[PDB]
């Protein structure tokens, strides 16, 4: 089980930050579904990995 | 079964700011899902019915909704108070299942730490062991790198921590670090010292007495 | 209450299984009389209970 | 008020028995499910069982059936869970809900929970020491003190200060269990330096599982 960690960073400026549980894959899949769950509302989003996928820049354009 | 898959596991924002929890059934519930929110040591209290009706005298910044098999709890104005558990629960089918859970914590100011160090009482050491307690209060973020050192020497192993939960007014956490040690032993040494790392620090702070100071 | 004659029998097994101490025997003999539909569970875990002291 | 209280829960034996008990007030049994619904130490709810006490319909979850049996009595509009062959995975607070009433589709009460301990390790009261305010718990005027609670089994302990008439700027710290598998905690409260030596402070311990209440004066050495 890993843990990845996602910052959420909203077009105006502020951050949230997030944490995904289970399989890598699984943590994966449900960072991405969150982040499409979010940009409804506030705007397309854009996820930069690092740490090999472990840690991500989620950023909504407003 | 069904089972209902809850989304993040943990989620941290800022005062005023709107957070989103998610949860996701394993086949269609049509609308007979809930949602509840835990307090520490608290029981749960239902916050949204049926997807998206508010249960009397729960604030209207909460809100529920449905899309197909996803379910949504929205805070649009988070408080110090709302740091708890919240757990989704579906009734659509027997058994009725419950979400692994979210919890939301709050983000704020960094704020170091007040160190304080308490020696053995004497009525501890009538009998035969030691607790030395170290206490930070009222830091923030939670995370901090407490050290003992017994004589100067770094200790391993002989120390366990306990931390608060997050304070529902100030948003600080508290924490214990507890040194035992058998009466022989307490006895055999002179300064105990607790040395504390934490990012409200510049750097760390040492707190510290010698055993037999009044 | 009364019992008809399943229910007689479910309580005869329980009473007689020579492993379980006094506390478990009653506690099993309580749960048939709390819900009959539950008869064969809780014969089934009761035996089991009794096999694993013997 | 609607309200709902269970009793009952306590430590036992690995293959024991124990029964709870849901006692509701402010609306009737007979007009709602009744739910008892379990939280594992730091986990998740985790659903049990139900009954409908109008026509006495029950259902169970697939890990309890057998063993536990859920029941209730109208005329004392009290819920039952007879808890046999019982399991350390059992350990966990058990919260008895209700469901439907007033139309509501949800658990909209639930009671505070009782705690079932399931271990062979014996009922052990607590010491209680001070810790006692110095120079070493001093700093901006403000005095930090409070008690150590060590050395007991299983959960829970209580701490108040001055009787409950002492809340603010008390820390509690979460129990922890030690290796040699028994629990200490401390309780500290922060107070005004100038207070020390005139107003009394005093922790109120309860230890229910043992019988020990103890009220300890903290005084500076």
């Amino acid at each position: 089980e890993v843990t990845i960690k996602v910052n959420l960073i909203f077009a105006d400026g502020k951050i949230q930050t997030a944490e995904f549980k289970g399989t890598f894959e699984e943590a994966t899949a449900e960072a991405y579904r969150y982040a499409a769950l979010l940009a409804k509302v506030n705007g397309e989003y854009t996820a930069d990995l690092e740490d090999g996928g472990n840690h991500m820049n989620i950023k909504f354009a407003g | 079964d069904i089972q209902m898959t809850q989304s993040p596991i943990l989620l941290s924002a800022s005062v005023g700011d709107r957070v989103t929890i998610t949860c996701r059934a394993s086949q269609d519930v049509n609308t007979a899902v809930a949602w509840y929110q835990q307090r520490t040591n608290g029981s749960p209290r239902l916050l949204i019915y049926s997807a998206s009706f508010l249960y009397s005298g729960v604030p209207s910044r909460f809100s529920g909704s449905r899309s197909g098999t996803d379910f949504t709890l929205t805070i649009s104005s988070l408080q110090p108070e709302d740091i708890a558990d919240y757990y989704c629960q579906q009734h659509y089918t027997t058994p009725p299942t419950f979400g692994a859970g979210t919890k939301v914590e709050i983000k704020r100011t960094v704020a170091a730490p007040s160190v304080f160090i308490f020696p053995p009482s004497d009525e501890q050491l009538k009998s035969g062991t030691a607790s030395v307690v170290c206490l930070l209060n009222n830091f923030y973020p939670r995370e901090a790198k407490v050290q003992w050192k017994v004589d100067n020497a770094l200790q391993s192993g002989n120390s366990q921590e306990s931390v608060t939960e997050q304070d529902s007014k100030d948003s600080t956490y508290s924490l214990s670090s507890t040194l035992t040690l058998s009466k022989a032993d307490y006895e055999k040494h002179k300064v105990y010292a607790c040395e504390v790392t934490h990012q409200g620090l510049s750097s760390p702070v040492t707190k510290s007495f010698n055993r037999g100071e009044c | 209450g009364s019992y008809n004659k399943d229910q007689q029998s479910a309580f005869y097994e329980i009473l007689n299984m020579p492993n379980l101490n006094e506390a478990q025997r009653n506690g099993f003999i309580q749960s048939l009389k709390d819900d009959p539909s539950q008869s064969t569970n809780v014969l089934g875990e009761a035996k089991k209970l009794n096999e694993s002291q013997a | 008020e609607v309200q709902l209280v269970e009793s009952g829960g306590g430590l036992v034996q690995p293959g024991g028995s124990l029964r709870l008990s849901c006692a509701a007030s402010g609306f009737n049994i007979k007009d709602t499910y009744i739910h008892w619904v379990r939280q594992s130490p730091g986990k998740g709810l985790e659903w049990v069982a139900r009954i409908y006490p109008t026509n006495g319909y029950t259902r169970y979850a697939d890990s309890v059936k057998g063993r536990f049996t859920i029941s209730a009595d109208t005329s004392k509009n009290t819920a039952y869970l007879q808890m046999n062959s019982l399991r350390a995975e059992d350990t966990a607070i058990y919260y008895c809900s209700r469901w439907g009433g007033d139309g509501f589709y949800a658990m909209d009460y639930w009671g505070q929970g009782t705690l079932v301990t399931v271990s062979s390790a014996s009922t052990k009261g607590p010491s209680v020491f001070p810790l006692a305010p110095s120079s070493k718990s001093t700093s901006g005027g403000t005095a930090a003190l409070g008690c150590l609670v060590k050395d007991y089994f299983p959960e829970p302990v209580t701490v108040s200060w001055n009787s409950g008439a002492l809340t603010s700027g008390v820390h509690t710290f979460p129990a922890v269990l030690q290796s040699s598998g028994l629990y200490s905690l401390s309780s500290v409260v922060t107070v005004p330096s100038s207070s020390l030596g005139t107003q009394t402070y005093i922790c109120n311990v309860n230890h229910k599982p043992s019988n020990t209440k103890v009220d300890k004066k903290v005084e500076p050495k």
